């Protein structure tokens, strides 16, 4: 998971210094917040932003107000506590595990 | 024995009392820090917390002091 | 109320295909800029045709 | 059904900044008066930027 983050800003750092070859870069391995393009564009957050505005109006009913945690971590199910410590794309439940031991 | 078990208060004040139910409130810190919609969902983010600290028994000072603990290392960035 | 839970369930199969759709789209995103990225490595190495 | 809308709801969000491929700069300038430049408010073309 750590070297799919690594291999992807290290090789746009070396093409940085070919492109315009007026500056080299050292910079750290870090988030990037928002790319370039999902930085400044109202066309992009107007229709995330309504995504999540009707993911808490299911979470706000009286109707599914029986369900469990978000960070949840299953014991009896064998078959999704394998797919939830093994996916390398969300890397938060090999996280715990780490901090409870 | 009648003031431990009549008196006394049922709740967690240490990181070991609970390692499932703190370790879950680290992780979902650590999550809030890395989106890119933090103001929009507020309190989306606190209803998830008052869910996991009712459900495990969770000390409320003990909370307070973890919030602060793991919100000062991003600081820089997310101070908003 | 939890004797029936019948039609509360398609209520979630519906905003779970929706999640996993936009998830499918941004990883198709994220596969075209990665063709921009190849092209202007190569125009800029000097060969061209 | 939750156990698995709260796994794909975890990856959308570790997948908009964390991995989150982004593109090569190149910098084109027009006015002759500018001769600082810091590289966060570069922005790309009009015509790429409707096509994304």
């Amino acid at each position: 998971f750590y070297s799919k983050i690594k291999m992807n800003n290290r090789t746009r750092y070396s093409l940085e210094e070919a492109l315009n070859t007026e500056y080299y870069a050292n910079y750290d391995v870090m988030t990037p917040k928002l790319p370039v393009y999902m930085k400044h564009s109202n066309a992009m957050k107007m229709d995330r932003n309504e995504f999540w505005a009707n993911l808490q109006n299911i979470k706000e009913s009286d109707d599914y107000t029986l369900r469990p945690t978000i960070m949840d971590i299953s014991l009896s199910n064998t078959t999704c506590l394998y797919k939830q410590l093994t996916q390398e794309d969300d890397d938060y439940y090999r996280k715990q595990f780490i901090l409870q031991l | 024995l009648l003031k431990k078990s009549k008196y006394e208060l049922k709740k967690y004040n240490l990181l070991v009392e609970n390692s499932v139910g703190y370790g879950q409130l680290v992780a979902l810190l650590i999550l809030a820090y890395y989106d890119p919609d933090n103001f929009s969902k507020v309190s989306a983010y606190l209803k998830e917390i008052y869910h996991i600290m009712g459900k495990y028994s969770l000390d409320s000072i003990r909370t307070l002091d973890v919030i602060l603990n793991v919100s000062s290392q991003f600081i820089t960035e997310g101070y908003k | 109320k939890l004797e029936n839970l019948k039609d509360k369930l398609p209520d979630i199969k519906s905003i779970h295909s929706k999640l996993l759709l936009r998830i499918g789209k941004l990883q198709g995103l994220y596969d075209s800029v990665q063709v921009i990225n190849r092209e202007v490595e190569g125009l800029s190495e000097g060969r061209t045709s | 059904t939750f156990e698995h809308l709260n796994r794909d709801t975890l990856r959308y969000i570790n997948l908009l900044k964390r991995l989150s491929v982004d593109l090569a700069k190149q910098v084109e300038v027009s006015d002759p008066s500018v001769t600082v430049y810091e590289m966060d408010k570069w922005v790309p073309s009009e015509k790429l930027q409707g096509i994304l």
